[PDB]
């Protein structure tokens, strides 16, 4: 199951 | 042994069309399990390997979901790359991203890690402790501290203790009669011609599963391996895996010189040779 | 700087003539990802399947390109790659000893 958390560069 | 569960990420900019595109896939220890590429008309995460289909639509909604999310996240993150380097539009660039967890002996979450690389170099690490952030040059400092100003950490830490470990015990369950049995290599050695007193034997070792093996030749036990070939471990395209090993030997001599092969499919590691 | 493709060709069973078979483009430590590799039977261009795009550790892509094929005594196979760490297209031949 994928880390659902984007955080920009 | 150590299972593992991975993703990895790759973004790449495309100035003809002034957008990017990007594409995950997931493995458990060698098995590619599923694939998503924001290129797909409705693109959603789809299955790769049949036992990953038992998942029902909430899985596979919920995944998609993530994806498209992710996917818009790193589109904005090749801009600001962009920025950071100088670089104009004219030219291509990549981001790419990798993390996974380490599953020990007991269970336990044994090494959780989270990358990042930018035009195939290293950018930004979460270090071993899953609490701080190591960048590579001034560029990957900016991010770093964006990151630690949101407590970026906190929320991998949380995935790769957490979310990262259940579901990989899932998975090996899910997948038992495949990822977790051992398929041994089929081996055998060959003998062709070569040049000035030289003939050439190659140890092949075919089918084998998971990827990591030993092959080395010997003569009187004694390790051949500065003048042999050894080619790169590759897939059979079934999910199981190929490699060779091959070595000139004097014309006359096959019988002093032989194969070893160890692989966590065999009982005891094999000893072969030219017949 | 862009590293170059490493390229192996090979059949996935050990090949008969006469006997159904896979033939197998492994492309493997490169970087950028674009990349053009492309299955030949007798020079002209198979409609092989590309795995997905996918890494190692230290960041270079790998794929698989593919195809049945039943090998014979005559016909010729190969597998030729274009990158920009390439000047002139890298081809590989097919031979059933590698």
């Amino acid at each position: 199951s994928l880390d659902e958390y984007s955080s920009d560069v | 042994g150590p299972h593992s569960l991975s993703y990895f990420y790759t973004a790449v900019s495309r100035p003809d069309r002034g957008d990017s595109r990007f594409i995950a896939v997931g493995y458990v220890d060698d098995t590619q399990f599923v694939r998503f590429d924001s290129d797909a008309p409705n693109p959603r995460m789809e299955p790769r390997a049949p036992w990953i289909q038992q998942e029902g639509q909430d899985y596979w909604d919920r995944e998609t979901r993530k994806q498209r999310d992710t996917s818009q996240t790193y589109r904005v993150g090749l801009k600001n790359l962009r920025g950071y380097y100088n670089q104009s539009e004219a030219g291509s660039h990549t981001y790419q991203s990798m993390y996974g967890c380490y599953l020990g002996p007991d269970g336990l979450l044994l090494r959780g890690y989270r990358q990042y690389a930018y035009d195939g170099a290293d950018y930004i690490a979460l270090n071993e402790d899953l609490r701080s952030w190591t960048a590579a040059d001034t560029a990957a400092q900016i991010t770093k501290r964006k990151w630690e100003t949101a407590n970026v950490a906190e929320r991998r830490r949380s995935y790769l203790q957490g979310l990262c470990v259940e579901s990989l015990r899932e998975y090996l369950e899910m997948g038992k009669d495949t990822l977790q049995r051992a398929e041994p290599p089929k081996t055998h050695v060959t003998r062709h011609p070569s040049s000035d007193l030289g003939v050439t034997l190659r140890c092949w070792a075919l089918g084998f599963y998971p990827k990591e093996i030993s092959l080395t030749w010997q003569r009187e036990g004694q390790d051949q391996s500065q003048d042999m070939e050894l080619v790169e471990t590759r897939p059979s395209g079934d999910g199981t895996f190929q490699k060779w090993a091959a070595l000139v030997v004097p014309p006359g001599e096959e019988q002093s010189y032989t194969c070893h092969v160890q692989h966590e499919g065999l009982q005891e590691p094999l000893t072969l040779r030219w017949d | 700087v862009a590293r170059p493709p490493k390229v192996q060709v090979y059949s996935r069973h050990p090949a008969e003539n006469g006997k159904p078979n896979y033939l197998n483009c492994y492309v493997s430590g490169f970087h950028p990802p674009q990349i053009e590799i492309d299955l030949l039977k007798n020079g002209e261009k198979m409609n092989a399947e590309q795995s997905d795009l996918s890494f190692s550790k230290d960041w270079s892509f790998y794929l698989l390109v593919h195809t049945e094929f039943t090998p014979n005594a005559v016909d010729q196979y190969s597998c030729r790659v274009k990158h920009v760490t390439l000047d002139k297209p890298k081809i590989v031949k097919w031979d059933r000893d590698h």
